[PDB]
């Protein structure tokens, strides 16, 4: 999971 | 927004769509390319091809279970492009590049047409 | 094999599937979550959820046009997860995390359940 | 395009  | 994003989600979805295609699950159309038949999902074809996007948004063609392609379309070229639609992987070879590019132009798959043009240019 | 791969292909496909969902094109099921209704594509739901994968491979349920979820399922939690299925983006907030995690457990979306567990653990 |  990432900060887009 | 403040959303978080799962990096592999799109790839995992496409992988499962290809698994459903391989097991012939919820396929809703057969693409006829001369003597050859290819089962697929209309939504995936539309998501990958300007030609299929136009066909399946048509108020009569949207309901057809069989689509016949132009007789000049090569079945192997179509097969390679259908595999690409469902995997992101393109089996581009010296022996098939001309058929793949012509099929990609007909299907309106601009990124494929682009890499075919570049691979051909390098060999000239 | 000796295939080449188009990096953005899976993301571009998912983007177009979400555009077809937004315009209600070739959607083939309505998911009922108490008073709320959500239109979707069975193939995308199966590709994202262990629960929908089981439902739509069932020889009778595969043909249903309406699926009613358990009455304990929160419509907003479902909406957030349906948006995630079609975009890879999850709108996870303090005010919705409990409903999102419970809905993800029911829908069998293990990566979502995992990030919810981790976000909850950090707040304890 | 890349070599996967
Ligand atoms: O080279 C390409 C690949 C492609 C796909 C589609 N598909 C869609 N485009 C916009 N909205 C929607 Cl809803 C879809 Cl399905 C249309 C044109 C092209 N051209
Ligand atoms: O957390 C998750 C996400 C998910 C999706 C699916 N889907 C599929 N899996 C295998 N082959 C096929 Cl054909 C599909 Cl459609 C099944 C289980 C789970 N669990
Ligand atoms: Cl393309
Ligand atoms: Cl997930």
């Amino acid at each position: 999971w990432v900060i887009p | 927004d403040s959303c978080i994003q799962f990096t592999r989600h799109a790839s995992d979805v496409l992988l499962n769509l290809n698994r459903l295609r391989s097991r012939d699950i919820l396929t809703d159309v057969v693409i006829v390319v001369s003597r050859e038949q290819f089962r697929a999902h209309k939504t995936v074809l539309m998501a990958c091809s300007g030609l299929f996007y136009s066909i399946f948004t048509d108020q009569l063609k949207c309901n057809l279970s069989v689509i016949n392609l132009d007789p000049e379309i090569n079945p192997e070229g179509f097969c390679i492009l259908l595999d690409f639609m469902y995997t992101s992987r393109l089996n581009l070879r010296e022996g098939n590049i001309m058929a793949v590019m012509a099929t990609a132009m007909y299907l309106q798959m601009e990124h494929v047409v682009d890499t075919c043009r570049k691979f051909i240019k390098a060999s000239e």
